[PDB]
RNA sequence: CUCUGGUUUCUCUUCAGAUCGCAUAAAUCUUUCGCCUUUUACUAAAGAUUUCCGUGGAGAGGAACAACUCUGAGUCUUAACCCAAUUUUUUGAGGCCUUGCUUUGGCAAGGCUA
């Protein structure tokens, strides 16, 4: 057997990558849950930066903070669903449109 | 099968030995050579007791734990069932 | 396997033999091989009689080893 | 490596009896136990086919000439 | 449904090339020393503010040190001073150098 | 017994059967760095051999560091005892009593008093990192100590996964690695017959988090198992050290054919292990099952869709199997320890291995007087009562049976600091369970209950009515010395009981805290650093003592000395008006109060060694070496006290009539000090006359020994005083860049670098310096949070040195809340502690004499 | 050599204090504040509840194709060629006589042999 093959660096790199990149398998997750800059105010702020941006970052941390800390574990619901409740019922049917046309549609109900 | 000594294994077994000594031991081990390991075992000389109305025993001696080499071992019958403990 | 007697203790000891026969002899231990065959130096044959005869360095075959005890502290 | 033997090398450093296959027995601690068999022991009690007793320091018995040996009931766990 | 997924090393490589620009290539939370929650909990509770920190509200009524009446124990005649205590040394060692830490965080150490 | 454990691979009743026989029984004490992996492998070990006990995937178990404080800062913060049998690789069960060390630099008294009952030490070493500050240490007191050493190199994946280092710098590194140990050893030890070599057994190769370890004996038994015809034993005498394999002729030689050819390390062991991990970690889905076929290692399809750090530890625990390495290693260079009892008395035992009791230990056989020795005490989760941890060096231990507890303080003639107590239980002390048993013979380790009440931190317990020349067990003489001081006062005063109740108990728990009150009612705590002083505020505030303490800021504890002759030749009589003294006072040459500290001088020595030593290296008269009298506070102190009286002046009779009067005087003004009452250090008082009285009940008691105080009270003053400031060594461990912070940093403190070299094999740099004690404070938290968290130091006391100002001037001026310039710190220091302590506001250099 | 267990998808019922969610909203009440001039709207910390945006587990029902890889189980269990002077399928330890002991039978010692 060789000592090292073409994709042993790139394995032993991704060894240290950050989450999600560290895995090989798991579940998905929504885009409003995905948040891309969250590691970034994580960090300290860069060196020779404005004023108006350093509080941005401490007021960022302030807040992260405070969500993280009045968590509370959620409630034992039932699973009922609002949709499903809708499509059971006979005055909605199911069509698949374009995401444009369906906002105009919703802009004009809306009105 | 294989199975013709591990069915006796943990029982009470009688050991009759080259030179005509009978083991009287539980059963524990065995190996290639039927080298034997005997927890409880005593020796007999004289006699291996059909209800000999005179005595059962005489010449016994108690042991313990025992290991007997194959090299010496003739044959083996099953003498009473495995003790619960 | 083709595994050494751990004799290696005893080399250039004063040790006392008994072999298959009854018999029994006394030497220094020169070396072994893995048949734990023997090589005994200033060997002495001690008979049955008592009377104790010097027949100098000798080979002992592993076979007929029944025991070595040794005269000196290891 | 048969099961027996393990249970041998178990009793390195407990004080072990074993008879020869000319049926001396000898009694005290075993040191080492070979694959074979093989058997160094200390401070021994030899009680011969007469009846008397010996003392010896140092024992080597060869395992062929072996015709079996007592162990503690401590390992028979 | 699009629930889970399991990829293969050279995707995920390759994924993490790309993602490349979005992580900071950190390869330990040494770097979050005194900076991640919990060192925010512990600042939040006794009511100081790391400087690069957020600042809340006291979470008890802070004891206003203009309150004790100087007693043996806190005159300041028997004080040897060598350098200032800073906040960051309180949220570091929070039992050595605070007078009653409540619902105060001990840190991770080294690593 | 009959009480409820976890599964395990043995069984109790085996584990009491081995108990009794002394010569398969191994005390060995597992030390070194911090985060080393010590905790980690004994995790291990317990996992081994409790197949229900199990290390989670991505959080590591560690099953010791139970308690609160350790799982939440990640650092073992207390010593931990285990004892499970473990298999050789041989197949022969053993009895390990294995006692797991904090690694900090701070916690050393654990590291301690574990060695005191331990009869070898496994010294745990990072493959990365190297020799570091606390593995120095520990090496110097390990042999110091007289134990059996051997060498556990961990975290050799590092090599592989993080340096990726090709497998011949690799075998460099880990050379090197023990080239530096023996040079350490040979440096702190003057016999040779401690080498340490992978060839001889005294080291192993072990990764602690992906479940490896092995010596060459165990990789060579691996191959024998695979190929059936190897001795493995040879095999192993011939793989490490620059041996070459010759496959042409299947051979190995000194000399490297072809000049491209590996060492058979290299070849055999290194190069395979990279293999396996490299395919483990790279390419997991394309070849890693024929890989594992052709190990022979086969794992069910859910193992093998574990993410890649679980499935290493799982087909590496698959591949090597059980630690046997670690339990030959242990077996086969650690006493008995039947053996090695008989070096624990010479050293430990206060009566000598020569006397009768020290044959009878000695000898250890269950069969004979009761000598247990306890070192350790541990606090139940209530925190009420306490069980005294301790090692049975003769007879047995029975639940139930009354026995004799002797403290510290005891002696033959002072029969008063021992009690009768009654044992309730005794426990075979698992990590986290305990097993209870019914008696524990000589040779183990055991917690006893019930004997707590008339010991504090260590005691010898033996039986009454018997062993009536008992003598105590030399108290536990430690690494380093409690400088950092503070003080503590409840907030409600109502509670002060409690408080009180809690200080003893933390003085119980920790073996080198001292806690003490001072003049002016105020509770002081000596510890050695922050973070311990931190774990005992804690432990203090929340496990003992359930009430709110205040804690004032941290301050060090100076010393006092002078630099030049007395002025005048100083003098007192006794309230009696008979019975004058007359002393002087200068400095001691350098080094003497090193040697005197050290032990290479001991005034239980012959008058004849003594003044050959005094004579020949510190060149003084014969005359004066053997006019010695006392070595200050202690037996071992930095100050001494010689008789210059000429026989012509006094009667020697009668000056030997009251010399212990005088020692006594002499080593209590030491002791406490004039300058600001604390210890006197580097002095030599020689006592110039002395007029003594003629009737005893004129003579001694209460007469001479505050004559004596006083006279060196006014010599000492009358000699240019000055004080000294402990000094902390500080190691700092930073990358190649940030040396240049330290240097700012350090800078700020009045620090000192001594130096700053790399790490060889590592891209890292280790920084050395010299800071002051006093200024040390916050110094570890302004490196790391200045440099964001990639430098690391760890300090320890290091040495006194005197503060740059003048003590005992009054022209200065001190306002109360400003930080001084150097050139009165002294002044400052001294009025500041004077006030802390209670005493006058200035102390004059006439306040002592007789005339004023 | 054979028998279970499949995968995807739609819907219903019920438990979940598990980072149920590697993210994060709103409302009400209470306490303590900003104040305060009344309602909305609020200011900022704590405590409690609720609703919404989302989950996992188990059970039930439906409908689309794969049906022995895997999980196990029923099955743990082998023959072509060559071999034994320390531990059993080749082992030359073979005999006799005398003496002593023993109620005899029987046991111990020496010698003779080829
Ligand atoms: N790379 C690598 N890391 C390891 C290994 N073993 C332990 N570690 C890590 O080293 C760190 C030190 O943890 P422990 O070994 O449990 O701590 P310790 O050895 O008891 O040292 P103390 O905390 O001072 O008691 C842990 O966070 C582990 O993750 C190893 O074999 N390889
Ligand atoms: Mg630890």
């Amino acid at each position: 057997t060789p000592l090292y093959t073409d994709n042993t660096a790139n394995g032993i790199a991704l060894l240290w990558a950050p989450r999600p990149f560290n895995l090989r398998s798991g579940r998905t997750r929504r885009a409003l849950d995905i948040p891309l800059v969250k590691n970034w105010y994580r960090e300290h702020c860069p060196a020779g930066q404005p004023v108006k941006v350093r509080v941005s970052y401490q007021k960022l941390l302030k807040y992260y903070v405070l969500n993280a800390l009045k968590h509370r574990p959620p409630k034992a619901q039932k699973k009922r669903y609002l949709f499903r409740s809708f499509k059971a019922t006979k005055f909605f049917q199911s069509t698949k449109l374009d995401w444009v046309e369906v906002g105009l549609q919703v802009c004009r109900q809306g009105y | 099968k294989s199975s013709k000594m591990l069915q006796h294994i943990d029982y009470r077994m009688r050991c009759i030995l080259q030179d005509g000594r009978i083991f009287i031991g539980t059963f524990k081990a065995f190996d290639k050579h039927m080298n034997l390991i005997l927890c409880d075992c005593d020796e007999f000389r004289k006699i291996k007791p059909k209800n000999s109305k005179q005595a059962e025993r005489e010449e016994k001696r108690v042991l313990g734990l025992v290991l007997l080499r194959g090299e010496n071992l003739v044959s083996m019958t099953v003498e009473g069932p495995p003790p619960k403990d | 396997k083709a595994h050494p007697p751990e004799l290696k203790k005893f080399m250039d000891k004063k040790l006392s033999l008994k072999l298959n026969g009854g018999r029994h002899v006394q030497g220094i231990l020169r070396g072994f091989d893995p048949f734990m065959n023997l090589v005994i130096d200033e060997c002495v044959e001690m008979a049955t009689s008592g009377q104790q005869n010097n027949i100098g360095m000798v080979v002992i075959r592993g076979n007929s080893i029944i025991m070595l005890e040794a005269l000196e502290r290891v | 490596i048969g099961v027996p033997i393990k249970v041998l090398h178990e009793a390195e450093g407990h004080i072990v009896t074993c008879e020869t296959n000319t049926g001396e027995v000898y009694r005290g601690k075993l040191i080492e136990a070979e694959d074979n068999m093989n058997c160094q022991m200390s401070n021994i009690t030899v009680t011969y086919r007469d009846g008397r007793v010996a003392q010896l320091e140092q024992v080597y018995i060869r395992g062929s000439k072996i015709r079996f040996l007592i162990l503690p009931d401590m390992l028979k766990n | 449904t699009y629930q889970r997924w399991q990829f293969t090393l050279p995707m995920m490589s390759t994924l993490y090339r790309l993602a490349n620009q979005l992580l900071t290539d950190l390869v330990d939370d040494n770097y979050f020393y005194l900076f991640d929650l919990k060192a925010f909990f512990t600042s939040k509770a006794l009511n100081m503010a790391i400087p690069g920190g957020p600042k809340f509200e006291p979470l008890v009524r802070d004891i206003n040190l203009q309150d004790e009446d100087w007693n043996e124990f806190n005159d300041i005649n028997k004080i040897i001073i060598r350098q200032p205590i800073r906040t960051e040394y309180k949220i570091a060692f929070p039992y050595l150098y605070n007078n009653l830490p409540h619902h105060v965080h001990l840190t991770w150490y080294h690593t | 017994m009959e009480q409820t454990l976890p599964v395990t691979v043995y069984e109790m009743d085996f584990l009491a059967d081995l108990m009794d026989n002394s010569e398969l029984i191994r005390n060995v004490t597992l030390c070194g760095h911090l985060h080393h992996g010590k905790t980690c492998f004994v995790d291990c070990l317990i996992e081994q051999t409790h197949p229900e006990i199990r290390k989670r995937y991505d959080q590591d178990l560690c099953y010791t560091d139970i308690l609160f404080t350790e799982q939440e800062r990640g650092v073992g913060i207390k010593s931990t005892p285990v004892t499970v049998v473990l298999p050789d690789t041989k197949g022969k069960s053993y009895l390990f009593n294995i006692m797991d060390t904090p690694g900090h630099v701070n916690f050393s008294d654990e590291v301690t008093a574990g060695l005191r009952i331990s009869d070898g030490v496994v010294l745990f070493i990072d493959a990365a990192e190297g020799v570091m500050l606390n593995t120095e240490r520990l090496i110097k007191h390990a042999v110091q100590e007289r134990l059996a050493v051997t060498v556990c190199i961990n975290k050799i994946d590092r090599l592989i996964l993080e340096l990726k280092l090709p497998p011949t710098d690799a075998y460099y590194k880990l050379r090197h690695i023990v080239d530096e140990v023996n040079g350490l050893i040979s440096m702190y030890s003057t016999d040779e017959n401690l080498i340490l070599s992978p060839l001889l057994g005294n080291v192993c190769f072990s990764s602690s988090q992906y479940s490896i370890c092995f010596t060459l004996g165990s990789f060579a038994k691996i191959y024998a198992d695979t190929f059936g015809d190897i001795n493995y034993q040879e095999f192993a005498k011939r793989l490490w050290g620059d041996i070459y394999f010759n496959p042409k002729t299947r051979k190995f030689t000194k000399k490297a054919p072809t000049s491209s050819s590996q060492r058979s390390f290299v070849e055999f062991i290194l190069e395979p292990l990279y293999k396996i991990l490299a395919q483990v970690v790279g390419d997991v889905d394309t070849s890693l099952p024929r890989t594992l076929d052709e190990l022979g290692i086969h794992l069910t399809k859910e193992e093998l869709k574990l993410n890649i750090r679980p499935l290493l530890r799982l087909v590496c625990k698959k591949f090597f199997g059980e630690f046997t390495g670690f339990v030959d290693m242990c077996v086969q260079h650690i006493p008995s320890p039947k053996v090695g009892a008989k070096p624990k008395i010479e050293h430990t035992y206060t009566g000598g291995v020569d006397s009768d009791l020290g044959e009878a230990m000695s000898d250890c056989d269950p069969d004979g007087p009761l000598m247990c020795h306890t070192t350790k005490m541990y606090s139940t989760d209530d925190g009420v009562q306490f069980h005294a941890f301790g090692r049975v060096l003769s007879g047995t231990i029975h639940a139930g049976q009354p026995v004799k507890v002797l403290g510290e303080n005891y002696t033959l003639e002072d029969e008063e600091d021992s009690q009768i107590c009654t044992v309730g239980r005794l426990w075979i002390s698992v990590a986290r369970y305990h097993i209870e048993v019914n008696r524990v013979p000589a040779g183990n380790w055991v917690l006893i209950e019930g004997v707590d009440q008339p010991i504090v931190k260590t005691a010898t317990i033996t039986e009454p009515r018997g062993n009536e020349e008992a003598q105590i067990f030399r108290p536990l003489k430690f690494n380093t010395t409690s400088v950092i001081k503070i003080a503590v006062e409840p907030v409600n005063p109502s509670e002060l009981p409690k408080m009180l109740d809690g200080l003893r108990k933390v003085n119980k728990s920790y073996p080198s805290l001292t806690t003490k009150v001072e003049e002016s009612g105020e509770h002081v705590i000596l510890g050695t650093g922050e973070l311990y002083l931190d774990c005992v505020m804690h432990d203090l505030r929340k496990m003992y003592s359930e009430i709110d303490i205040k804690v004032a800021d941290p301050v060090v504890t100076f010393c006092e000395t002078v630099v030049e002759t007395s002025s005048l030749k100083c003098f007192a009589e006794t309230p009696n008006k008979k019975n004058k003294i007359t002393m002087i006072a200068e400095p001691l040459e350098k080094g003497l109060a090193e040697d005197i500290e050290n032990e290479v001088v001991q005034i239980t020595w012959n008058r004849k060694k003594l003044g050959e030593f005094f004579q020949t290296k510190y060149d003084w008269d014969l005359l004066a070496a053997r006019s010695i009298w006392a070595f200050g506070p202690d037996a071992t102190g930095p100050n001494i006290l010689v008789d210059d009286t000429l026989p012509s002046e006094v009667d020697k009779a009668l000056l030997g009539s009251v010399k212990d009067s005088i020692v006594q005087g002499f080593q209590w003004g030491t002791r406490e000090g004039p300058l600001c009452d604390e210890l006197i250090r580097n002095v030599k008082f020689k006592i110039l006359d002395a007029v003594v009285a003629q009737e005893p009940l004129h003579r001694g008691g209460g007469q001479i020994i505050p004559t004596a105080r006083r006279v060196v009270y006014s010599a000492f003053l009358m000699a240019t005083p000055r004080l000294m400031e402990p000094y902390y060594f500080v190691e700092v461990q930073a990358p190649a860049d940030c040396v240049s912070a330290v240097y700012t940093v350090l800078a700020r403190r009045r620090g000192h670098v001594t130096q700053d070299a790399p790490i060889p094999g590592s891209p890292l740099y280790t920084i050395k310096a010299f800071i002051p004690a006093i200024d040390s404070f916050g110094f570890e938290t302004d490196l790391r949070t200045h440099t964001q968290g990639q430098a690391f130091s760890l300090s320890v006391f290091h040495h006194w040195q005197i503060v740059p100002g003048d003590p005992l001037d009054k022209s200065i001026v001190i306002r109360p809340l400003e930080p001084q310039p150097a050139p009165h710190l002294a002044r400052e220091f001294m009025i500041k502690t004077r006030r802390r302590k209670g005493l006058s506001e200035d102390v004059s250099i006439s306040k002592f004499f007789d005339d004023p």
